[PDB]
């Protein structure tokens, strides 16, 4: 458990899963605002 | 912590005061009972000993047998002393065979 | 005591401190040089007592509703083959008070509870005598040996308070026990190649013997 | 003496204490990290399992538990694919009309515009057409419903995990020893009647009763819904009675060895089904059966507890002759006590398996509706090459890695093993000349019709019309083929295969399945260009081995270990002069060997076999027979070959193979990459990281393990493995997309 | 802490994990995964488990009592399930997120204390109101407490928390048992309840 929670936190398994987590938000992103080639608010 | 460290060698045999986190050769400097080293890098076998009693951390080794470790040998320049350990010196050739 | 197609291996292991132990092991199988998972010689021993016993159970129970299913008021849908039961249900189903899954899950949690407590008194031997369930504990002791517990349920009755008794009578239960599972063996690859039923099988066999094992030679199905 | 099961209870305790700790095995690497050098080292020698200890037992013991850990990625792999065949695919469709309808598998999500990718590969569905064959397998096997692929797909996951399972188990508690392991008369006992000969006698009780009246029904034109379910078949027999009137003795003409009335089912009939442009089932059926026989005789060679048998020891010691001393006494001492000869051996097999498997497959389809199934024809082939090259290769890197650290003649003394490493230079320098002789006179050859050429004179060419070189071997072995069938294998009715000849043109919707290939002058050149790089990656894979121990350069090679940089610039210089190296060498020569196969493959395939027939039965193939006369030049292949078939992919962008283009693209990229790592060295790179440290450092912003540049060994590794990625990617997508577009 | 040594065990017969001394109320020896060897990590799951339980209570009662007063005809609430869209004076999303600031400062309270043990206790406005509990996860105060029923001597209190949080158990189970039970059938807990009485052998999940 805490070491379970160790090895959660190496360093490939700490950037696979913060990778996952930025790709997942990017993906829903432009799949809200797709095809956006400006930023037209503002 | 601060474990005794007793030292065999052809001048005798010596006990001196030295914190866990430091090297046994190391202090020895700093009491006054003289040892051989050359490198002090622990890359050669100029300080070499082995033990009697206890054990010392083999976290600071290098340049040594994938055995040198578990078959008594040590360097006294690379090594902390976890327990009240007694350990040689002047002990480079037996290990040189 | 004789020896059936021994080993000088097999004998080295094999010396009579169990019953029915005829020194036959000839691929050598309970030696206590490589024992790890299931493979102790002391497990092996538990389990051929333990399939024994489910084995005479089993096999007095297959033959049975189909004998009565010729003598008696038992009516004919009461009157199965032990394969036409449900159990092979390509090969016959009933419809009993339950749906033969539920009947399953039920089944099963009730020999859970059964088998879980036997195991819990195999691995930390008497154990079960411990802890409360519903009073009930202090017959779940044990005796020491697994495969044979005792107490005031699995012996009521109190057979062999002498210990010949209880040898020459474990020598008669082992005995019966090897003869049931063959029995049973015999009941499966029979009611495949045959088809037929065992009891009903067998009155055929009575008739004459023409119908050997060579003339269902051709696999009917 | 006797043979048993040896186990340790518990040996190692199942814990997270070491995934905390990064290279726990090794000593150096436990304690921690001072640069980026130990993090690469941590990923080296993870599975280096020799080199972490010195017991035997404790390795075999990883290894063991390490294939269930391989076994059940596969499982899981393959449930993969049948649940995607069950869920994602249009596998029903596809049996229903099989030559209209593209196989596909695997769909794509919508996101930023990849749907594109979901091509249309009819039958209602929209996915990318997949290559694997696995439609083939599946009708092969009788699979008619998506209930049959989930139910497997569920049993191979729970495969999987009863393989994990066993994994932990037979390391973390129930062991074996060194005595279980070192036992190889009965686990040989085992496999071969075990494992091969009751798996292939399995498998045909399966084609008997499902792959055989299934692919009867479907054969006969049956809606694949209106199909009886296999277990019918089992429990109604008269069913199998109609299709197959033999069916009704029922075993019994097994018996009274009356075997010719199974001559039903149980056929020796040879070529394809016209149906079906596959071997006949009725043949694959046989085939296994006898196979079972043979492998279930064969695994009962070996004395393992009951005196009969033979003893390995023995068989091999008593080979010996007078060229050889004492020949094979004490080969049974090396090959039990080190693993990496055992792998070398098993290596070099399974490549060469891998291989024969390719042609054979090519050559006589077993699948139904595969022959004209051209993209997974072509994928079958390049795939299973490659893996066979690789494996071979491999083969050498581990005969090497033995004789480095394994090898010792004070304890383990062969006579064969040490004569030729008496005689290595006489091995190398005659391996050195066939290379030298056979370069010149297969591509010398080449270049002189490109000169004859380019200089108007094609009379003087090695052509087919000027000055022809006729491969008379191959031609009279393949009109000794085509006579065999009544003549000399009285048994058979077609030859084994069409491309013996005989005529017989065998085709299915339209589109060519088979027919005689036929063997000119190109042919003749192509073979021993093939001849020539095979013995060139075969001279540098035994010269990294014969001479892995010492040379005449470096006298104490094996202390510098199996794998390093170099010894110094020193006696001229001798950089790469370790074992490790020569392997590095060999992966290149093994892409281009290879790589001009499956492109003589390919091209003579597109040129000669495949096609679309017509009415008057008039072949038109892919390409009119442009491999006879264009294939004799290097402008030839330039040319006729990548140029042409290269516009296939480049015109990919804007529909649904348009990701064949792009990693078409990729691949180049990368492939051009390695050669950063393969032309420099690691100096440079030390020396401006130093700056790039320096920048870092002026904004506290250095970090602590300190970045080093790879190792000279990584730097070679990086850079092979990129060009190896690079190469074999883009001919990948070259041949798919060239082949599902003309396909 | 009363280490019990021989409290009844989940499994009989087999040791329960060195971590769980029977401290906690309604301790049985069930952790096979160890999620819960080290003492922070004990602590923090203590109060998960507590807070789960009691607001499964909450939505068991919620759900259960509910449709089985309107199965019989008392009143008419709609089915739980889809109890959720069915409008209200205003939209969900008004009431989501005013109700979320309200519930969420009582959460951030609770936080507050979980992490720093009694440093909360008192009110921002009136401070002399000093909600009571000295245990975390059991905060008492007139507001938490107005009976005092278990603020007597631990004797009584620690078999009272047993109860508490076995309850509580069976409530989390059988509020994921109305979600499960509506996602595979199509009908009410009680309308299972009712046929699988009906019909027992045959009206089960081996229905389908
Ligand atoms: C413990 C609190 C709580 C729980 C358990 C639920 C549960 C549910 N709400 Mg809900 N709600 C809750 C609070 C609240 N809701 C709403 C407002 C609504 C609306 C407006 C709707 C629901 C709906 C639903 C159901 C939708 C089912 C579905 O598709 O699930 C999908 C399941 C998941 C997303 C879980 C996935 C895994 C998880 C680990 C992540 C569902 C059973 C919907 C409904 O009734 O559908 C029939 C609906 O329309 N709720 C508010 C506003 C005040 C809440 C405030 O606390
Ligand atoms: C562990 C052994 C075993 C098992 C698994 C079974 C299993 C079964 N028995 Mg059987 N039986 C057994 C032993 C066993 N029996 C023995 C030892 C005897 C006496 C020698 C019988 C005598 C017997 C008869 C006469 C009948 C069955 C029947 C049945 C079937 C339904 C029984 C039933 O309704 O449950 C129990 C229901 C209760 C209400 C109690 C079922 C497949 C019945 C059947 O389906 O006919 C084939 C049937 O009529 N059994
Ligand atoms: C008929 C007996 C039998 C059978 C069928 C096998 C089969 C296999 N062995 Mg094995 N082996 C045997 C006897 C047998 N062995 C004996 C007597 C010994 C020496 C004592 C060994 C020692 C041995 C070693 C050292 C290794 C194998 C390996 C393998 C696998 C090879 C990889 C492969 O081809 O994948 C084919 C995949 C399949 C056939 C899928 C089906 C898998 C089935 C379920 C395997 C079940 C057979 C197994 C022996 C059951 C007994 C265990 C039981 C108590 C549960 C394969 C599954 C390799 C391995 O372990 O891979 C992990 C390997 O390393 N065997
Ligand atoms: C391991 C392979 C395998 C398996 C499991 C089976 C299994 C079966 N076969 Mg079979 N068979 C096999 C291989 C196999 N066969 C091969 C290779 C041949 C060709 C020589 C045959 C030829 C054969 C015939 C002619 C018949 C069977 C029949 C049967 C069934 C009769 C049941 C029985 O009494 O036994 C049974 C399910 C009988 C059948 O079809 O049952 C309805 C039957 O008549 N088999
Ligand atoms: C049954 C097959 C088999 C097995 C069991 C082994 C086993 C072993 N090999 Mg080996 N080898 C094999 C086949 C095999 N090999 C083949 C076919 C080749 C020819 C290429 C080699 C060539 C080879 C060399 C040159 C070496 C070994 C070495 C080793 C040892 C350590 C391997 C290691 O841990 O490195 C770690 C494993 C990795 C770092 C994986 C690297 C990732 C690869 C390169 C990328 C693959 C790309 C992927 C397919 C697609 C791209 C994905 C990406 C885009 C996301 C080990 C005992 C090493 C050794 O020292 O032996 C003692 C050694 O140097 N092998
Ligand atoms: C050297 C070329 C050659 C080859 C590759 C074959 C190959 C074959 N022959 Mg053939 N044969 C040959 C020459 C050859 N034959 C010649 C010169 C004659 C005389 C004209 C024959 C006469 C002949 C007959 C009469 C038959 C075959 C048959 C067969 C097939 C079964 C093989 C067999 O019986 O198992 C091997 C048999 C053994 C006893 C194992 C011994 C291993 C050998 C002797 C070494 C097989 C594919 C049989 C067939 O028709 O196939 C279906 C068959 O009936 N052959
Ligand atoms: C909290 C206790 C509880 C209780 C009293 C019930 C009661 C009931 N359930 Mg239910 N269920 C529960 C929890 C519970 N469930 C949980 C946690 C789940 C999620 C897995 C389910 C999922 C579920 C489904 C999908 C279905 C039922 C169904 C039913 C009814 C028939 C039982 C059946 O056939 O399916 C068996 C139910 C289970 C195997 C789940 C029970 C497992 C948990 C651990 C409960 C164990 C009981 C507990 C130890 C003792 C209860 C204490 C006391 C109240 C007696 C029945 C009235 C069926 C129905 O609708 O009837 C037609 C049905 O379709 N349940
Ligand atoms: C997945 C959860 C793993 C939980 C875990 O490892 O901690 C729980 C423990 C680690 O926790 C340790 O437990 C020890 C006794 O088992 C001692 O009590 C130690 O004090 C305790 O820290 O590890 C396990 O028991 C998990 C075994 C493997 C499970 C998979
Ligand atoms: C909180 C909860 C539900 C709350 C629901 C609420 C409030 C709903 C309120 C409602 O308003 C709705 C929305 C709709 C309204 O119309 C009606 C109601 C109903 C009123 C369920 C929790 C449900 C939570 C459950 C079931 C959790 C189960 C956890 C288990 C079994 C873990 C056990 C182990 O972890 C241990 C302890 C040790 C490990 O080593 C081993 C394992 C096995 C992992
Ligand atoms: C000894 C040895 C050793 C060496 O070394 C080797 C060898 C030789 C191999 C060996 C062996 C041999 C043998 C033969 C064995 C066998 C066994 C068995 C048979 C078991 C069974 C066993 C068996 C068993 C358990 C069984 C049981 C049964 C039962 C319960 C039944 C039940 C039932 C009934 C009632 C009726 C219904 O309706 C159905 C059912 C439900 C079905
Ligand atoms: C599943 C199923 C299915 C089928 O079919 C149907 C059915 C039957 C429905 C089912 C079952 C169910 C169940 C079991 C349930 C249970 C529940 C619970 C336990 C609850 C509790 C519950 C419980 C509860 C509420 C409790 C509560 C409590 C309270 C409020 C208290 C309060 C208070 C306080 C604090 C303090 C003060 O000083 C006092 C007072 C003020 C008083
Ligand atoms: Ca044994």
């Amino acid at each position: 458990m805490r070491d379970l929670k160790t090895y959660l936190s190496v360093a490939p398994v700490a950037s696979t899963l913060w990778f996952a987590a930025l790709a997942g938000l990017l993906i829903e992103i432009n799949r809200f605002f797709p095809d956006a080639l400006t930023f037209p608010f503002f | 912590a601060s474990y005794k460290v007793k030292l065999v060698t052809p001048d005798g045999t010596q006990e001196f005061e030295c914190p866990s986190d430091v090297y046994i050769l190391d202090h020895a400097e700093e009491v006054g009972i003289d040892l051989p080293y050359s490198c002090r890098a622990g890359s050669c076998s100029s300080c070499a000993g082995k033990v009697v009693g206890g054990e010392v951390d083999q976290s600071d080794g290098s340049f040594l047998d994938d055995e040198q470790i578990e078959a008594g040998f040590v360097l006294t320049c690379v090594a902390y002393p976890t327990s009240d350990v007694v350990i040689e010196t002047h002990k480079e050739e037996d290990l040189t065979a | 005591r004789p020896l059936w197609f021994a080993s000088k291996q097999s004998l080295s292991y094999l010396d009579g401190s169990l019953p029915g132990d005829y020194g036959f092991d000839p691929l050598g199988l309970s030696d206590p040089e490589g024992t790890g998972g299931f493979i102790e010689p002391r497990w092996l021993a538990y389990g051929e007592v333990i399939n024994g016993r489910f084995a005479m159970l089993g096999a007095v129970g297959a033959i049975a509703p189909e004998y009565l299913g010729k003598v008696g008021l038992i009516p004919q849908e009461t009157a199965l083959a032990w394969f036409q039961t449900g159990v092979i249900p390509p090969a016959g189903t009933y419809n009993y008070w339950a749906d033969n899954y539920t009947l399953f899950v039920l089944e099963m949690a009730l020999m859970g509870f059964a088998e879980h407590r036997r195991f819990q008194d195999w691995a930390k031997p008497g154990s079960m005598g411990k802890q409360y369930f519903l009073g009930l504990e202090k017959g779940f002791g044990g005796s020491g040996n697994p495969a044979y517990p005792g107490g005031p349920f699995f012996n009521p009755l109190g057979f062999g308070k002498d210990e010949k008794s209880l040898k020459e009578l474990k020598l008669k239960e082992v005995k019966n026990g090897r003869l049931a599972m063959l029995a049973i063996l015999g009941y499966f690859i029979q009611g495949l190649v045959t088809g037929v039923g065992p009891y009903q099988n067998l009155l055929d066999h009575v008739a004459d013997p023409v119908n050997n094992n060579v003339l269902t030679s051709l696999k009917f199905h | 003496p006797e043979v048993k099961i040896l186990v340790d209870r518990d040996p190692i305790k199942t814990s997270f204490e070491q995934w905390a700790k990064p290279g726990h095995f090794s000593r150096t690497i436990a304690k921690g990290p001072d640069t980026t050098t130990w993090i690469w080292n941590l990923h080296a020698d993870a599975h280096d399992f020799d080199s972490h200890t010195s017991d035997l037992e404790e390795i075999s013991r990883k290894v063991f538990s390490a294939h269930f850990g391989q076994l059940s990625i596969i499982f899981l792999w393959l449930s993969g694919m049948y649940f995607h065949g069950a869920r994602f695919s249009n596998y029903e469709a596809w049996l229903n009309d099989p030559t209209h309808i593209r196989p596909s598998a695997q769909v794509v999500w919508p996101i930023v515009g990849q749907e594109i990718l979901n091509g249309d590969v009819g039958g209602g569905f929209r996915g990318i057409q997949i290559t694997s064959g696995f439609f083939q397998i599946w009708r092969a096997s009788g699979i008619t419903s998506e209930l049959q692929l989930y139910c497997t797909a569920i049993g191979a996951l729970v495969f999987a995990a009863l393989m994990l399972f066993a994994g932990w188990f037979h390391y973390h508690k129930a062991a074996p020893k060194l005595v279980w392991f070192q036992d190889v008369e009965s686990m040989l006992n085992h496999h071969l009647a075990g494992l091969l000969g009751l798996g292939s006698l399995s498998w045909a009780g399966h084609q008997v009763h499902v792959s055989l009246p299934i692919n009867q029904f479907l054969n006969a034109g049956v809606d694949p819904k209106e199909i009886p379910l296999p277990h019918e078949f089992i429990l109604n027999r008269d069913l199998l009675a109609q299709l197959y009137p033999s069916f009704a003795e029922g075993a019994t003409p097994f018996f009274t060895l009356n075997w010719s009335k199974y001559a039903d089912f149980l056929t020796f009939r040879g070529g394809l089904d016209p149906l079906t442009g596959g071997l006949w089932l009725t043949d694959i059926a046989h085939h296994h059966l006898a196979i079972a026989i043979l492998f279930l005789i064969a695994g009962h060679m070996y004395r393992t507890n009951w005196g009969i048998g033979h003893g390995i020891k023995d068989i091999l010691e008593a080979h010996k002759g007078p060229f050889t001393g004492q020949g094979h006494k004490g080969l049974y001492e090396i090959l039990t006590t080190s693993w990496h000869a055992q792998l070398s051996i098993n290596l070099a097999m399974l490549g060469s398996l891998t291989i024969i498997v390719a042609h054979h497959m090519y050559a006589m389809p077993p699948y139904p509706y595969l022959a004209t199934d051209y993209g997974t024809q072509l994928s079958l082939f390049t795939h299973h090459m490659w893996i066979g090259g690789f494996l071979i290769v491999g083969a050498a890197a581990h005969a090497a890695i033995f004789m480095v650290r394994d090898y010792d003649p004070t304890t383990r003394y062969n006579d064969l093993l040490d004569r030729v490493l008496r005689h290595r230079d006489a091995i190398i320098s005659h391996l050195n000349w066939v290379c030298i002789f056979l370069g010149f006179h297969s591509f010398g050859l080449y270049i002189h019709n490109d000169t004859m050429s380019a200089l108007g004179r094609p009379q003087d060419m090695f052509s087919d019309t000027a000055i022809q070189l006729q491969p008379v071997f191959a031609q009279w072995i393949q009109n000794t083929h085509a006579l065999a069938p009544g003549t000399t294998a009285p048994g058979a009715t077609t030859s084994t295969s069409l491309t013996w000849g005989g005529g017989d043109l065998v085709s299915v919707g339209g589109k060519v399945a088979l027919l005689p290939i036929p063997l000119g002058t190109a042919d003749f050149l192509v073979h021993h260009i093939h001849a020539f790089t095979i013995h060139v990656t075969v001279l540098i894979l035994l010269k990294g081995v014969l001479f892995a121990r010492s040379s005449r350069l470096i006298p104490d090679k094996a202390n510098l270990g199996f794998r390093f940089p170099c010894d110094g610039p020193g006696r001229g210089g001798t950089c790469q002069v370790s074992a490790w190296d020569h392997v590095f060498l060999g992966l290149f020569w093994m892409y281009n060997a290879i790589s001009v196969v499956i492109f003589h493959f390919s091209w003579k395939m597109q040129s000669d076999v495949w096609g679309s027939i017509n009415d008057q039965g008039v072949v038109t193939h892919i390409t009119g027979g442009n491999f006879a006369q264009s294939s004799i030049t290097i402008n030839g292949w330039l040319r006729d070959f990548l140029w042409a078939q290269a516009s296939q992919v480049i015109q990919s962008y804007g529909s649904s193979l348009s990701a064949y283009g792009l990693f078409f693209l990729g691949a180049h990229f990368v492939w051009a990459f390695s050669l950063m790592f393969l032309f420099s060295g690691r100096g440079y790179w030390q020396e401006l990281i130093e700056s790039i440290v320096w920048a870092h450092n002026k904004l506290k912003v250095a970090p602590a393990t300190q970045p080093r540049a790879l190792s000279i060994v990584q730097g070679r590794a990086v850079g092979v493995t990129h060009y190896l990625l690079g190469g074999i990617a883009t001919t990948w997508a070259f041949f798919l997309a060239r082949i599902i577009a003309v396909g | 802490t009363v280490a019990e040594p021989d409290r009844p065990l989940w499994f009989p017969g087999s040791t329960p994990p060195p971590w769980l001394d029977g401290s906690l109320p309604g301790d049985f020896g069930f952790d096979p995964l160890g999620l819960g060897s080290d003492p922070e990590s004990l602590r923090w799951n203590v109060q998960a488990e507590l807070v789960h339980s009691r607001w499964a209570m909450l939505g068991a009662a919620g759900i259960f009592i509910p449709e089985f007063l309107t199965k019989l005809g008392i009143l008419n609430t709609p089915s739980w399930y889809t109890a959720g869209e069915q409008e209200y004076f205003t939209d969900t999303t008004t009431l989501f997120i005013v109700e979320l600031v309200f519930i969420g400062w009582a959460e951030g309270r609770r936080w507050a204390d979980i992490l720093n043990p009694g440093c909360v206790n008192t009110d921002p406005i009136f401070p002399n109101n000093k909600l009571t509990g000295t245990d975390v996860g059991y905060p008492g105060g007139l507001w938490f407490d107005p009976l005092g029923w278990g603020s007597a001597s631990p004797q009584k209190l620690k078999e009272l928390r047993t109860k508490e949080i076995k309850n509580g158990r069976l409530a989390m189970l059988a509020v994921m048992g109305a979600w499960f039970q509506h996602i595979y059938t199509g009908t009410g807990p009680i309308d299972n309840l009712f046929a699988h009485l009906a019909d027992p052998g045959h009206a089960t999940i081996f229905a389908a």
